[PDB]
């Protein structure tokens, strides 16, 4: 209740250390998602898909 | 479908039939504001992906 | 009026009836990159005000 069992927490390591998704982006050729607001800076497209 | 379909955004402009609405924990605007103390099991998310507000 | 007020831009949505396209030379993205050769009497304004292209 005190020491580190506290704030931290023990579990299985994972060499790739952490399984992050990518984000496809089609903007010339599909319509902009829902609220997704259309540009041209490519930091910032639509995104259309997103996968592990 | 007809004149049902129109799914609607603030003034963003109508889309058409199906699209895509996305629930993600990673996303860092969200973090830092709303589920700061809570964890991946329970969080909350900003599904308006619109950068301006 | 009815069907032909309709002032469409891409996606940004439906205005309608009068509205306002501004022309000015002080615009900085502008002058860098169009006016630069030429002064206040003979220049190019982008009228397009979308902070995105």
């Amino acid at each position: 209740q005190t020491g580190i069992r506290s704030w931290t927490l023990l579990c299985t390591p994972d060499v790739t250390c952490g399984s992050e998704q990518v984000y496809w982006s089609l903007p010339d050729m599909m319509q902009d998602p829902v609220t997704f607001r259309s540009t041209s800076q490519i930091s910032n497209f639509p995104v259309v898909g997103a996968e592990l | 479908t007809g004149g049902r379909n129109s799914i609607r955004y603030s003034e963003l402009a109508p889309l058409f039939d199906t699209t895509r609405v996305y629930l993600v924990d990673n996303k860092s605007t969200d973090v830092a504001s709303l589920n700061y103390q809570n964890d991946h099991s329970n969080f909350l998310t900003t599904v308006i992906q619109n950068n301006d507000y």
